[PDB]
């Protein structure tokens, strides 16, 4: 997982992380996703792009971005404060 | 008429199975089966 090993083993990535946030994920499966998203963003170089979109009843971007970021050091820090305040209730749909 | 033992015994025994596979979901979530059997709870209310 070290910066120099990842760029030499891949290409740039337009990545998009979707976090299921219905009622079925409160408890153990919440704290993991809060953790596992926060570990996923560290495998990015600075050609990679991300954006975090919970899907629920409706699908929104809990990020204040609405589109793809450049994923600096900085923009990865924005999303982690977004991830660490996600509530959990509603109905899964996967179609919206 | 005698056949009310024959009918309504199976009305209960079907209705307890309707409460068996009722799968509870914690923070207001329904899969599909809980959506359907809520409408099937109207069928059991219809009979009695
Ligand atoms: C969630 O926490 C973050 C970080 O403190 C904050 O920016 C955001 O406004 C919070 N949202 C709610 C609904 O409290
Ligand atoms: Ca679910």
């Amino acid at each position: 997982r070290r910066p120099w090993y990842i760029q030499g083993a891949a290409s740039p990535k337009d990545m998009l992380i979707l976090v299921d946030v219905s009622g079925s994920v409160s408890g153990l499966t919440l704290k993991l996703i809060r953790t596992s998203v926060s570990e996923m963003l560290e495998t990015l170089s600075d050609d990679d792009f991300v954006n975090v979109a919970s899907f629920n009843s409706n699908a929104q971007d809990v990020s204040c971005f609405q589109h793809l970021v450049q994923a600096n050091v900085r923009n990865k820090k924005v999303l982690k404060d977004a991830v660490n305040n996600i509530t959990a209730k509603g109905i899964t749909d996967y179609k919206k | 008429w005698k056949p009310f033992e024959t009918i309504i015994l199976l009305t209960i025994f079907a209705n307890c199975v309707a409460l068996a596979v009722y799968l509870p979901m914690p923070e207001d979530d329904n899969n599909s089966l809980n959506l359907g059997l809520e409408k099937l709870e109207y069928f059991f209310l219809t009979v009695f």
